[PDB]
C-alpha cells in the first residue's frame, strides 16, 4: 500500500535539534515573520519555522530578526520556535531539470520527472569578471527579419525587450526557441541553445498553455521553466530569477550555450517592494526600493561568454519589461535601459499592424556592431537601417495632405514594401539561410518592381523556387554565412529571372 | 478550541484581542465578539506579541467596549455548499437573505483554502460560442478559458453581463455561481426576480444557480469575503462533483479596493497611489483557485470597473496579467451612445493568436484591425483640416472604416426594452460572413446609420429600405 | 513608556551617578550624536536662534532648531573632524559679517 | 563598566544602573531592595493597581516619591536616584521593566542562568537532577552560569519535552511528527 | 473513473484521521507516563554528547 | 592598524551599525575594515547616532556576514597607493587590481577623499585643445581645466565617440590620461580594455598613456559612489606633486549619481525632487572643483553622461548643465539618420567659444554655420506643408547649403572598424575652419551634396566627387 | 451613504426615499476619481452643461451624457406615447450635428 512505505519512511526520523541560537516568534503576519532571539544570525541563511515552513532572513537587529517566510502563512503564529537550518540558500543544478517545471527551490511543480544534480550552487553566485571574459561574436536567432538585421543580439550580451502587457510577450520568446530547434540537433554543439525561460508574476494557466505549444512543437526536451506564479509566494517570487540564473551559469561553464529569457523583472521590484515596506526600510524614486537597481545589475551581467581557457559556452540575457500603461522614464524600465546594449521596443499599433510580435523602427538602438549576426545578412541589410530611417521622416512631411517631389515619393513607395515584408505571424521560425535573399531583393528594388499586396506570396513562391532551382546559392549561405561576387552575382541573377513569376 | 478573551483595543475596523489563556489561535481563524447586537465576526491577520492578536473585523464595528469576551471558532468561518445551497442566496457566512429559512446542506467548508498546482492545472482551448457578432469577431470566449471585461462605471457595464448570463448559462454548465461582490442593493433585487422569471430558479425544486450578494454599504472586510464565499461554492462544483461549472462577477472590483483600505491600518505602508504592497499575492490566490482542473472546469466571466478612466491603476493594472483574453470597454465609448462599448483596437486574446480558431476567421479579423486603426491615425487629420481635403483612396478607406464602426453597435436581447431596439444574436457562422463581405466592399454604398443598431449584414440591406421609407 | 531617545547612555550614567550639568551642559553643549551634516548637541538653552557655535575640531555652525533635549546645528564646516562626544562651546554672537 | 547592551525596550536604564551600581561597591543589594520596593508599589490596594498607567504631572508624581522611599529608605543612594529620572521623563509603567532587566545584567554577573524545559505534564523529579547533571558533566555548563531547571506544562507541548537553557535546545517534542505524519498521508 | 481517484483520496483520510484517534489513546494511560520517560532517559545521552 | 574594536549589532542591507568601546570611537569618512572570505568589506562611516554607535553604508559583499564579529578601524578614509603603475592597469575602490597585476606599487598614499583648491589657489587659464574631430573643432573647441560634459542616449555611437577620443589625443599628448568606469558593465571592461590594448594607448611596459579604473555595476552602491572619487585622486597626485597636465574621463558620472540616490534613502533621508538624493548639489560641487587649472599641473575631464529617456529637464542633469563648462548633446535621432558622430551643433558649446580668443574667424565661421543650419530646419515645416516652390530662389541655395554642410558633418572614426568599418580620420582644428567657410562662400557648391558625406578635409571632398562622377 | 436610501418592498408600507445626490464638479470631469465613485454607486445621469446654460434654458440638461436605466420603466403610458422615441431621435440628431458643422 502506498500508506505503509510512507509510515515507514515518516517512523524512521528522529528529531533532535542542536544550533547556534533559538529564537521564539514575537511577529507574524502580513506574509513577512519578525522572531525574537537569533542574535549570532549569519546574514541570508534559512532558518526552519516549526510549522513546516522554511524562510531566509534578509534582516537581522539585535531586536526583532525579519525572516521573509515562503508559502504558507497561515499556520505561522507566535508561540513557536524557529530553528536554524545551518544552510545558506542553494538550488540542485544539472541535467536533471530538462523538459521539467521547477519552482525557485528547484523542486518540480509538475512531476516530469526527478532531479538529477550534477551540483548544487547558490541562488547568489557572484557575476563574471573583466579576466573570464571574450568577446561576443556568435548570432542569435527569431527566424524574424527586423530583430535580426536591425538590433542584433550575440551571446554573452543583454538586448532589452520592452513593451505592452502581454503583447506578443510569450511570442518573442517562442520565435527565438522555434528557430534555434534546428541548430541544436545540428552538428555543432557549440551552435545549441539550452534556453531557460523565468515566470514571476504570471498565472499557472498561461504556463500550462505554453508548455502544451511547446510539446508539440517538440522543444520542451532541452527548455526549462523556472515559475514563481501569482498565487506562490512574494519571496519566491523575487528568489526566481536568482535561481533560474545559476542553472544558465552551469551550461556556460560546461562549454554549452544558454539564453535565459527574465519575465518581468518589474514584478520582481513589486515582490521586493512588499518586502521593503514591511521591513520599514525607505523606497526611492516612486515607491520602489532604494536599492532596487543593485538588485537588476548583479543579475543581467550573469550573461558572459568566457574564454576557451573557461568556458567555450556562453550564457545570454533577454530582459523583460512591461510597462504598467507605456512609460520608459520609470524607475524600474530606467534602470534596466542602463544595463544592456540594445532596446527591442514593442509598439501597441504596430502589433495590430501586422508585424507580430511588433518590432519598433523608429526607437530602438543596438550599440553592438553588425558581426554580431552572420556576414551575408548584414551586407544584404546594408542600407536597410537608413530605408526605414527614411522612410519614417519623408512620411511625416508626407501626412498633411499636401503634395511633393517625386524623388520624395520613390523613398516613401521603397519603406512600404520593406515594412511588409517585415511583418511574419508570430509562431513561425525561418532560419537565416533564407532571410539573405529577401532583403538584398528589397534593397535591390526588385520588390518594388511588383505590387504590395502580393508581396506574402512572391516570398512564399521566391523561397520554394531556390529549393529546386538553385540549391548551391542556399548551401553555401547556410554554411558559411557570407556572400562574395560570385554568389551576390548569383542571387541578383536569380532574383531578376523570377522576379514576379 | 474554545478560546476565550477580552478585547484590548478597538481600533477602527482592525479591532485587537488579548487572548487571556495560553492557548492561541493561528492566522486565517475566525472569531465571535458577544455583545447585544448579536455576533461580530473578524479574522485573526497578526500576532503582535505576548498573547495579542490584530483582527480584521468582517461585521461592523459599533457598540463595543474593550474588556469583553471573545469566542475562538477554531478556524475560517464556514459557508454551506452542496445541491441544497442551489437556488439560494448566502451571506458572508451562509444566512439567507432570500429568507426562505435555514440552509440545508450536506457539507459544509471553510471559506480559505489553498490553491490547486500546477500539476493538477489542465487547461482546454475547447471554444464556446454566444451569438453575439462583436464577441466572435475580436477575441472569441473559450471553454476553460478566463475572460475579462472592464466595465463603465454602472450605465452599460451590467446591461452586457445580463445578455451573457442569457446566452452562456442556457448553453453550457450544469451550474452557475453568480457572486456579485459590494453591489447595490438595486442589481441584486433585478437579478434574482429576473432568474425567477426566466425560470432559472425553481425554489421547489433544486435550481441551476446560486446566489452570493453582499451590499456595497457593508465595512470594507466583510466585502473582500464575499469574494472568498463565492469561490467556495465553485470549489464544491470543481472538484467534489468533478462537472463543469462556471461563475460570474459583476464586480470583482471590490475586492481590490477593500484589500486596500484595511492594509494601511494593519501595518503594511500603503504604496503610491494609496494602493497596497500585498496586491499581487492577494488577489493571485484568488486567480489560481479560479481555474480550470482536470476534475470539474470552472469558465469565468469577469466585469472590473476601472477607476477614473485609468487602467494603469495598480488595481486594473495586475487583473490584466490573470487573464488568457481581455475586451477592454471604455467608459468614453459608451457615453457616446455606442453599446457595446468594447473598443475594437484594444481587445486581445490567446485563443486566437493566428490560426487558432479557423485561418480564415483570423485573416478576416486581422484585416477589420488594420482599417479601424489608419482610422484612428487620421482622426486627428480629419478634424484639424476636412476630409475633402485628402485622396479618393484614403477617404474610401476611412468611410469603410466608418461603417465598420457603426456596425459593431449591436442591441441587446436583455435590456431590450431600456436600448429601445428589439435584440439581436449572431451566430459564430454568421459573423465570419458579415464581416467578409464589408472588407470587400459589397455594401460599401447603403447608408451610415443603417450600421447603426443592426446585427448580422443582411439586417443593414434590410434597413436601408426602413431609412429609405 | 514616557521618554525621549535624548536620554542618551553617556548623558543618563552621569545623571544617576548624581553627577548633575553644573553649566557645562546647559551653557555650552556637548555632542550626543552626529548625522546627516546634523549634530546634535545636549545643551545650549542661553542661544538665541542662529546663534553662532564653536566647535572643538574648528568647525562652525549655526542653530537653526532649538529643541529642548538636543539642539540641532547644521554644518558649515565639513563633518570628517566632527564626531561624537565633543565639546561645543557657544561664541555667544550671532552671525554678522563686517560693513564699511 | 556596561556588561554590552541587553534589551532594546527600556535597557539604556538598566546598562547605566547596573555601572553605577559597580562603583556603589554592591550590585546584589541594589536588586535586592529595589526588588521589595517594586513589588510593595504593585501590590498597592488602592491606585496601585486602578492606576500603574501616567495620568498624574511630573509635579504631582514628585511627590508620590517622597512617599515611596519613606516606606523603604534603604534603597542605597543611586537606585534612588533612578526614581528621579523615572518621575522626570514621567515613564512609570516601565518601571519594573527595567528592574527585571536590571536583574538579567545582575543574574549574569553572579554566574547564573535560567533553564526552561516545556513539558507536557510535571515531570519526575529525577528527570530534572540527571539533566542538570548532564548539562554540568557536558560541555554547555563549565560552571559560571548554574542552571535552575524551571518545568513549565504548556498546551504547546502535547508529548515530549523540550530542552531549553542558553543558546542551545535539543526536541524531541511529538507534535512536530504529528504535523508531518498527517502531511505526508494526504497524497 | 473520477470516483475512483476520489476514493483511493478518502481511503487516505481514513488513515489520516486514526493518526488523531491513537493520540487519544497514548495520551489518556500511563503510557503516556511510560514513553515520555524513554525520551527522558535519551534526552541524558544527547545532552551528555555536546 | 591599532587594535581597535567595535562589534557588530545589526546588518539591514548595505547599512551595519557596530558598537564602538569608549574613547577610539570613528569618526564620518572614516575606513573600518572586517575580516572575511570574500576579502576585507571596508564600512564607509557615513553616521554617528550615539551610545558609541556608530552606522554604516557597505561598499562590498555582506552575504553570510555573522553579527559580533570584531571590527577593527583603520584610523581615515579608504587609501589607495597612488604613483606612476597606476599607468596601464584595472584598479577598483579599495587600490587594488581586478586585473591582477599584483599589488600596485607605491610611491605616495593618499585618501581618495579630498578637499578641492579654495578660491585663492582658483583661476581660469586655458590651452585651446584640438580632438581632430571637426564638429567637436568648430562648435565647441576644447580647452585646459575642462569641465566637459558629454550628454547623450545610451547606444547612439556614445562608446565609439569617447574610444576615438583617447585614441587620437592621449597617446600624442606628452600628459598622461587616467579612465575611470563608474558603475559600468564587465561587457564593456574587457572590450575597451582589449581593444586598446591593440592601438597602444595601454601599453605592455608599465608605464602607459593611460589608466583603467574600473568598479563595476554588480557590486554595492557604496564602492560605486567611491569609484568615482579614486579616479579623480589619481589625477590631483599627478596634478601637483609630478607637477604635470593630464586629461581625466570618467564615464558615465551618471551612474555616479545614480549611486548617491541608493545610499541616501538607506541612511534615512527622504527624498526630493522627482526621487533624487538632497546631497546631489554639495556633491557635484566637491566632485567637479578638484578638477581645475592650478598653479601646477592641470586636469581636462572628460565626462560621459547619460540622460535616462532622453529627459534632461529632470533636475538631476539639468543642474548639473550649468556645472559642466562645455555641454554637448549627442541625440538619437541624428544616429537613426547615419549621421556619425551623434552631435548637435545647437547644443554643443564651451566656455571659449567666441572673441579672438578662439580667433576671430573660428567664431565668425561657426556663426555663419549655425545660422545656415537653423533656418533649414525652420524652413522644414514649410518645405514639407508650404512647398519649397513658392519661396525664393536664395531660400533654395541656403537650403542646399545646410544639407551641403549637413553632410559634411560626417566622418568615420579609427575605433570605428566594426561601428563603421572604414578606418578614422584626422581633421585638425584650422583645417575644419578654413573648409567650412568654403561651403559657405558659394565657391563649393558644384560640390554635390552626397560628396562631403564620410570624408575627412576639403581636399579629399573635391576627390571624391571625381569617383563619384565615373 | 447612498445604499440608505431605496424603495422598500409592498410589506415595509411600499417605503421609498428618493435620493438625487448633488454633485459639484469641475471641468464636466468623468476620468476623475470622485466622479466615477459616484456614477458607479448610482444609475443614469442627470448631467448639466454650462454651454448650455448661457445659451437659454434654466436649468439645462445636457442630454448626450443624459442616461437613464432606473426611469425606463417608471412612466406611465401617457407619458411614453407622446414621447415616442424622442430619446433615440436626438440620438439621430447627435450623429447628424458632428458633421452639419
Amino acid at each position: 500500500e502506498v500508506s505503509s512505505i510512507l509510515e515507514e519512511r515518516i517512523k524512521g526520523v528522529s528529531d533532535e535539534a542542536n544550533l547556534n541560537e533559538t529564537g521564539r516568534v514575537l511577529a507574524v503576519g502580513d506574509g513577512i515573520a519578525r522572531v525574537f532571539g537569533l542574535n549570532n544570525i549569519q546574514a541570508e541563511e534559512l532558518v526552519e519555522f516549526s510549522s513546516g515552513v522554511k524562510g531566509m532572513a534578509l534582516n537581522l537587529e539585535p531586536g526583532q530578526v525579519g525572516i521573509v517566510l515562503f508559502g504558507s502563512d497561515r499556520l505561522v503564529k507566535e508561540g513557536e520556535l524557529v530553528k536554524r537550518t545551518g544552510n545558506i540558500v542553494d538550488v540542485p543544478v544539472g541535467p536533471g531539470l530538462l523538459g521539467r517545471v521547477v519552482d525557485a527551490l528547484g523542486n518540480p511543480i509538475d512531476g516530469k520527472g526527478p532531479i538529477d544534480a550534477a551540483g548544487r550552487s547558490r541562488a547568489q553566485v557572484k557575476a563574471p569578471g573583466i579576466l573570464p571574459r571574450r568577446s561576443v561574436h556568435e548570432p542569435v536567432q527569431t527566424g524574424l527579419k527586423a530583430v535580426d538585421a536591425l538590433v542584433p543580439i550575440g551571446r554573452g550580451q543583454r538586448e532589452l525587450i520592452i513593451g505592452d502587457r502581454q503583447t506578443g510577450k510569450t511570442a518573442v520568446a517562442l520565435d527565438t526557441i522555434l528557430n534555434q530547434k534546428r541548430w541544436n540537433n545540428g552538428s555543432d554543439e557549440s551552435k545549441k541553445l539550452y534556453c531557460v525561460y523565468v515566470a514571476v508574476g504570471q498565472k499557472r494557466s498561461t504556463v500550462a498553455q505554453l508548455v502544451q505549444t511547446l510539446e508539440q512543437h517538440d522543444a520542451m526536451k532541452y527548455s526549462i521553466i523556472v515559475a514563481a506564479t501569482a498565487s506562490e509566494a512574494a519571496p519566491l517570487q523575487y528568489l526566481a530569477p536568482f535561481t533560474a540564473a545559476s542553472i544558465g551559469e552551469w551550461f556556460r561553464d560546461n562549454g554549452k550555450h544558454a539564453l535565459i529569457v527574465y519575465d518581468d523583472l518589474s514584478k520582481q521590484a513589486v515582490a521586493y517592494r512588499q518586502l521593503s515596506l514591511l521591513l520599514r526600510r525607505p523606497p526611492g524614486r516612486e515607491a520602489y526600493p532604494g536599492d532596487v537597481f543593485y538588485l537588476h545589475s548583479r543579475l543581467l551581467e550573469r550573461a558572459a561568454k568566457l574564454s576557451e581557457k573557461e568556458g567555450s559556452g556562453s550564457l545570454t540575457a533577454l530582459p523583460v519589461i512591461e510597462t504598467q500603461g507605456g512609460d520608459v522614464s520609470a524607475y524600474i524600465p530606467t534602470n534596466v535601459i542602463s544595463i544592456t546594449d540594445g532596446q527591442i521596443f514593442l509598439e501597441a499599433e504596430l502589433f495590430y499592424k501586422g508585424i507580430r510580435p511588433a518590432i519598433n523602427v523608429g526607437l530602438s538602438v543596438s550599440r553592438v556592431g553588425s558581426a554580431a549576426q552572420v556576414k551575408a545578412l548584414k551586407q544584404v541589410a546594408g542600407s536597410l537601417k537608413l530605408f526605414l530611417a527614411q522612410y519614417r521622416e519623408v512620411a511625416a512631411f508626407a501626412q498633411f495632405g499636401s503634395d511633393l517631389d517625386a524623388s520624395t515619393k520613390q523613398t516613401l513607395v521603397r519603406g512600404e514594401r520593406l515594412t511588409q515584408l517585415l511583418k511574419q505571424n508570430q509562431y513561425s521560425p525561418l532560419a537565416t539561410e533564407e532571410q539573405v535573399p529577401l532583403i538584398y531583393a528589397g534593397v535591390n528594388g526588385h520588390l518594388d518592381g511588383i505590387e504590395l499586396s502580393r508581396i506574402g506570396e512572391f516570398e512564399s513562391s521566391f523561397l520554394s523556387y531556390l529549393k529546386s532551382n538553385h540549391n548551391e546559392l542556399l548551401t553555401e549561405i547556410r554554411e558559411k554565412g557570407e556572400l562574395s561576387k560570385e554568389l551576390l552575382a548569383s542571387l541578383k541573377s536569380a532574383t531578376e529571372s523570377f522576379v514576379a513569376t | 478550541t474554545p478560546i476565550t478573551g477580552k478585547v484590548t483595543a478597538v481600533i477602527g475596523a482592525i479591532v485587537d484581542v488579548h487572548f487571556e489563556q495560553s492557548e492561541l489561535p493561528a492566522i486565517l481563524n475566525a472569531l465571535e465578539i458577544k455583545t447585544p447586537q448579536g455576533k461580530l465576526v473578524l479574522e485573526v491577520a497578526q500576532h503582535l506579541g505576548e498573547n495579542t492578536v490584530r483582527t480584521i473585523a468582517m461585521d461592523g464595528t459599533e457598540g463595543l467596549v474593550r474588556g469583553e469576551k471573545v469566542l475562538d471558532t477554531g478556524g475560517p468561518i464556514s459557508v454551506p455548499v452542496g445541491r441544497e445551497t442551489l437556488g439560494r442566496i448566502i451571506n458572508v457566512i451562509g444566512e439567507p437573505i432570500d429568507e426562505r429559512g435555514p440552509i440545508k446542506s450536506k457539507l459544509r467548508k471553510p471559506i480559505h483554502a489553498d490553491p490547486p498546482s500546477f500539476a493538477e492545472q489542465s487547461t482546454s482551448a475547447e471554444i464556446l460560442e454566444t451569438g453575439i457578432k462583436v464577441v466572435d469577431l475580436l477575441a472569441p470566449y473559450a471553454r476553460g478559458g478566463k475572460i475579462g471585461l472592464f466595465g463603465g462605471a454602472g450605465v452599460g457595464k451590467t446591461v452586457f453581463i445580463q445578455e451573457l448570463i442569457n446566452n452562456i448559462a442556457k448553453a453550457h454548465g450544469g451550474f452557475s455561481v453568480f457572486t456579485g461582490v459590494g453591489e447595490r442593493t438595486r442589481e441584486g433585487n433585478d437579478l434574482y426576480r429576473e432568474m425567477k422569471e426566466t425560470g432559472v430558479i425553481n425554489l421547489e425544486g433544486e435550481s441551476k444557480v446560486a446566489l452570493v450578494f453582499g451590499q456595497m454599504n457593508e465595512p470594507p472586510g466583510a466585502r473582500a469575503r464575499v469574494a472568498l464565499t463565492g469561490l467556495t461554492i465553485a470549489e464544491y462544483f470543481r472538484d467534489e462533483e468533478g462537472q463543469d461549472v462556471l461563475l460570474f462577477i459583476d464586480n470583482i472590483f471590490r475586492f481590490t479596493q477593500a484589500g486596500s483600505e484595511v492594509s494601511a491600518l494593519l501595518g503594511r505602508i500603503p504604496s503610491a497611489v494609496g494602493y497596497q504592497p500585498t496586491l499581487a499575492t492577494d488577489m493571485g490566490l484568488l486567480q489560481e483557485r479560479i481555474t480550470t482542473t482536470k476534475k470539474g472546469s470552472v469558465t469565468s466571466v469577469q466585469a472590473v470597473y476601472v477607476p477614473a478612466d485609468d487602467l494603469t491603476d495598480p488595481a486594473p493594472a495586475t487583473t490584466f496579467a490573470h487573464l488568457d483574453a481581455t475586451t477592454v470597454l471604455s467608459r468614453g465609448i459608451s457615453e457616446l451612445g455606442i453599446y457595446p462599448a468594447v473598443d475594437p483596437l484594444d481587445s486581445k486574446s490567446r485563443l486566437l493568436d493566428a490560426a487558432v480558431v479557423g485561418q480564415e476567421h483570423y485573416d478576416v479579423a486581422s484585416k477589420v484591425q488594420e482599417t479601424l486603426q489608419t482610422y484612428k491615425s487620421l482622426q486627428d487629420i480629419i478634424a484639424i483640416l476636412g476630409m475633402d481635403e485628402l485622396s479618393e483612396q484614403d477617404k474610401l478607406t476611412v468611410e469603410r472604416a466608418r461603417k465598420i464602426q457603426r456596425f459593431l453597435s449591436q442591441p441587446f436581447a436583455v435590456a431590450e426594452v431600456f436600448t429601445g431596439i428589439p435584440g439581436k444574436l449572431v451566430r459564430l457562422k454568421d459573423t465570419v460572413a458579415s464581416f467578409k463581405a464589408v472588407l470587400e466592399g459589397k455594401y460599401d454604398n447603403i447608408p451610415e446609420h443603417a450600421f447603426y443598431m443592426v446585427g448580422g449584414i443582411e439586417d443593414v440591406v434590410a434597413k436601408a429600405e426602413k431609412l429609405a421609407a | 513608556t514616557k521618554a525621549q531617545p535624548t536620554e542618551v547612555s553617556s548623558i543618563l550614567e552621569e545623571r544617576i551617578k548624581g553627577v548633575s550639568d553644573e553649566a557645562n551642559l546647559n551653557e555650552t553643549g556637548r555632542v550626543l550624536a552626529v548625522g546627516d551634516g546634523i549634530a546634535r548637541v545636549f545643551g545650549l538653552n542661553n542661544i538665541q536662534a542662529e546663534e553662532l557655535v564653536e566647535f572643538s575640531s574648528g568647525v562652525k555652525g549655526m542653530a537653526l532648531n532649538l529643541e529642548p533635549g538636543q539642539v540641532g546645528i547644521v554644518l558649515f564646516g565639513s563633518d570628517r573632524l566632527v564626531k561624537e562626544g565633543e565639546l561645543v562651546k557657544r561664541t555667544g554672537n550671532i552671525v554678522d559679517v563686517p560693513v564699511g | 563598566p556596561p556588561p554590552v547592551r541587553l534589551f532594546g525596550v527600556e535597557g539604556t536604564y538598566a546598562t547605566a544602573l547596573y555601572q553605577a551600581a559597580a562603583k556603589n561597591s554592591s550590585i546584589d543589594a541594589a536588586f535586592q531592595s529595589l526588588q521589595k520596593v517594586e513589588s510593595t508599589v504593585k501590590k498597592n490596594p488602592k491606585l496601585g493597581h486602578l492606576l500603574l498607567n501616567p495620568a498624574l504631572s511630573l509635579k504631582d508624581r514628585n511627590s508620590v516619591i517622597d512617599a515611596i522611599v519613606e516606606t523603604h529608605k534603604n534603597l542605597d543612594g543611586y537606585v534612588v536616584n533612578l526614581l528621579k529620572v523615572l518621575s522626570e521623563n514621567n515613564r512609570l509603567g516601565c518601571f519594573e521593566k527595567i528592574a527585571s532587566d536590571f536583574g538579567v545584567l545582575n543574574d549574569a554577573h553572579n554566574g547564573l542562568l535560567k533553564g526552561t524545559v516545556t513539558s507536557a505534564e510535571p515531570l519526575d523529579p529525577k528527570s530534572f537532577k540527571r539533566i542538570e547533571k548532564a548539562l554540568s558533566a557536558s560541555k554547555l555548563v563549565g560552571q559560571g552560569k548554574s542552571l535552575k531547571l524551571e518545568n513549565v506544562v504548556k498546551p504547546e507541548i502535547k508529548g515530549g519535552l523540550i530542552v531549553e537553557l542558553g543558546d542551545k535546545t535539543v526536541d524531541l517534542s511529538i507534535s512536530t511528527k504529528i504535523q508531518k505524519l498527517n502531511k505526508v498521508l494526504e497524497d | 473513473v473520477r470516483y475512483e481517484a476520489s476514493l483511493r483520496q478518502l481511503e487516505q483520510r481514513q488513515l489520516a484521521k486514526s493518526v488523531i484517534s491513537r493520540v487519544q489513546s497514548e495520551l489518556g494511560n500511563p503510557k503516556f507516563q511510560e514513553k515520555v520517560l524513554q525520551q527522558s532517559i535519551s534526552e541524558i545521552e544527547q545532552l551528555l554528547s555536546k
